[PDB]
């Protein structure tokens, strides 16, 4: 039974560069091979068929090579609209086996977060839990990290964070993370400030609002 | 032309049986082997049947076999997948797909949970604000595609929505933010209009400051 | 950071590894240029092929002994879609005499600065030339920049809209002809404020400067 194994989780590249996702089969599979582009949000579409064979409508600068074991689909003159994880699989044999996806990710200018922090609305007050949120908007590099401090005070453990994929035309992230609290626990503090260190930044930034203005 | 559409994903317990269909239209359906691919939360792709175009030959990886059959009806233009002694690692997202060795045509996927969990709707609340940013909460419901448009789907201009999270109470709980001129508040109407299915609710919340 | 990969050098010939060489490249890159492969070349040995492609940390690459070394030299052209020569280079690889060197967009060779590939035609990435022998190919490209220049005077609006500086500025990148005061809020002489805000087109003012209002902060 054929495995297909794609060695790269990550490849990140410059538009207007070539970038060349790899795929190993564990037998001989000639050149039944495929491969398959998802973009977020979307379902897989179909690039190459038969190891080199692009669909109508496949632009040029996909390209898959390959036969035998060891099979490549090279994205020429990349364009920010390309990202998306890439899927091999083979097709020689049942069962039908696809590799674990090689996630193409665009690289740009430094991009610092413009940070926003929304208190708990009034309704979820009257319901007993407080959800207080901390918006990471538009950066680059994706590595960031929140620290939620409570009058003055670093938190833990209840911080949940979350991450959009990268946007298609301009290359940036954003990123959400709510802070949960008792009703109870969120009416004893005053001071609610949300911590944000980032490549972008020289210093870590502070947004941060006092219970009731 | 080509489409394929999924239905009947559901929520189902442990143990349980589930039968998906897929509607297809734009080619002439009897001519062609199908395929069920589906997608683990991982984003893992895992092919789970395959059918000729007259139904003669069925194929099924170990996985499931003994567990989902696929059968089609080339008179309803129709395929359909029944899977019994459902367990939560069949928790996917299972595609349609067209032909039987590469997948030419994938549908948009129908939703299928296993789980001992009951189905919540979720709450609903707003995150209030040059540029200002405002936005929506929705917290704590189970069953997992909810879907967040702004405005009816007509303002999608800087709206980010963001993954759904698993709290550590078993429900999912997300955010949806969008950044908008400051001085059209107070005079345009920002709605965030939330489904949930799996528990047909259904909410149109105005954002507004204060 | 950088990235660790090994060559391996195999006479397909002999049926064996000749040579596993270690190498340190750039994180972001999956194919290494021919330059590279035969500065490591191991002695004795020609390049014959290879498709560059870095394979889960390993290069391969078909090379062999006792064979003569030639340069397979490629002068490329780059024009822009109408006929204007944007620049030319001279690129070459050394190999063995008669097979083929494969030159690749980006990794051998690179566009002129401040160029892309035009979008108005499909072309070869890649170009072909055996080593021994002298190729030519041109390169069609396009301005990855398409900024204007555009006249501006700030001009003070609390004394008559006396002017306080100006000077020619670069101006919409995307070339639509259209540019936002954004793109050069950058310029506002110190002691001023920005007030005369929004679109304005570049057409307008390659003569006579477009005035925009500014007043004294605070
Ligand atoms: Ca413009």
């Amino acid at each position: 039974e054929t495995t297909v194994t794609q060695s790269q989780k990550f490849m990140s590249t410059s538009v207007g560069d070539r970038v060349s996702v790899t795929c190993k089969a564990s037998q001989n599979v000639g050149t039944n091979v495929a491969w398959y582009q998802q973009k977020p949000g979307q379902s897989p579409k179909a690039l190459i068929y038969s190891a080199s064979y692009r669909y109508s409508g496949v632009p040029d600068r996909f390209t898959g090579s390959g036969s035998g074991t060891d099979f490549t689909l090279t994205i020429s003159n990349v364009q920010s609209e390309d990202l998306a994880e890439y899927f091999c699989q083979q097709y020689n044999s049942y069962p039908l086996t696809f590799g674990q996806g090689t996630k193409v990710e665009i690289k740009r200018t430094v991009a610092a977060p413009s940070v926003f922090i929304f208190p708990p609305s009034d309704s979820q007050l009257k319901s007993g839990t407080a959800s207080v949120v901390c918006l990471l908007n538009n950066f680059y590099p994706r590595e960031a990290k929140v620290q939620w401090k409570v009058d003055n005070a670093l938190q833990s453990g209840n911080s949940q964070e979350s991450v959009t994929e990268q946007d298609s035309k301009d290359s940036t992230y954003s990123l959400s993370s709510t802070l949960t609290l008792s009703k109870a626990d969120y009416e004893k503090h005053k001071v609610y400030a949300c911590e944000v260190t980032h490549q972008g930044l020289s210093s870590p930034v502070t947004k941060s609002f006092n219970r009731g203005e | 032309e080509v489409k394929l559409e999924e239905s009947g994903g559901d929520l189902v317990k442990p143990g349980g049986s589930l039968k998906l269909s897929c509607a297809a239209s734009g080619f002439t359906f009897s001519s062609y082997g199908m395929s069920w691919v589906r997608q683990t939360p991982d984003k893992r792709l895992e092919w789970v049947a395959t059918i000729s175009s007259g139904g003669s030959y069925t194929y099924y990886p170990d996985s499931v076999k003994g567990r989902f059959t696929i059968s089609r009806d080339n008179a309803k233009n129709t395929l359909y997948l029944q899977m019994s002694s459902l367990k939560s690692e069949d928790t996917a997202m299972y595609y349609c797909a067209r032909r039987g060795f590469y997948f030419d045509y994938w549908g948009q996927g129908t939703t299928l949970t296993v789980s001992s969990a009951s189905t919540k709707g979720p709450s609903v609340f707003p995150l209030a604000p040059g540029t200002a940013a405002l936005g929506c909460l929705v917290k704590d419901y189970f069953p997992e595609p909810v879907t967040v448009s702004w405005n009816s789907g007509a303002l999608t201009s800087g709206v980010h929505t963001f993954p759904a999270v698993l709290q550590s109470s078993g429900l999912y709980s997300l955010s949806s933010v969008v950044t908008v001129p400051s001085s059209s508040l107070g005079t345009q109407t920002y709605i965030c209009n939330v489904n949930h299915k799996p528990s047909n609710t259904k909410v149109d919340k105005k954002v507004e400051p204060k | 950071e950088v990235q660790n990969v090994k060559i391996n050098y195999y006479d397909e010939d002999a049926e064996k590894q000749v040579a596993e060489v270690p190498v340190q490249v750039s994180i972001d890159t999956s194919c290494v240029n021919m330059a590279i492969l035969t500065r490591y070349m191991p002695e004795g040995y020609a390049l014959v092929s290879s498709d560059c492609i870095i394979r889960d940390g390993y290069v391969y690459v078909s090379v062999k002994k006792d064979v003569e070394i030639r340069e397979a030299v490629l002068h490329i052209t780059f024009e822009t879609p109408n006929g204007e020569v944007v620049t030319t280079e001279t690129v070459t690889a050394e190999g063995a005499d008669g097979e083929d060197a494969v030159f690749r967009l980006g990794v051998d060779f690179n566009l002129p600065t401040g160029y892309k590939l035009s979008n108005d035609r499909d072309q070869v990435t890649e170009i072909t030339i055996p080593f021994g022998s002298t190729g030519g190919h041109t390169m069609v490209v396009e301005k990855g920049d398409l900024s204007s220049i555009v006249k501006i005077q700030f001009v003070d609006a609390e004394n008559n809209d006396e002017v306080v500086a100006g000077g020619d500025y670069f101006v919409d990148g995307d070339g639509d002809g259209i540019f936002h005061t954004r793109e050069i809020t950058e310029w506002v002489p110190e002691g001023y404020e920005l007030q005369e805000v929004g679109d304005f087109q570049v057409e307008l003012y390659k003569e006579t400067p477009l005035q925009l209002s500014v007043t004294k902060i605070k």
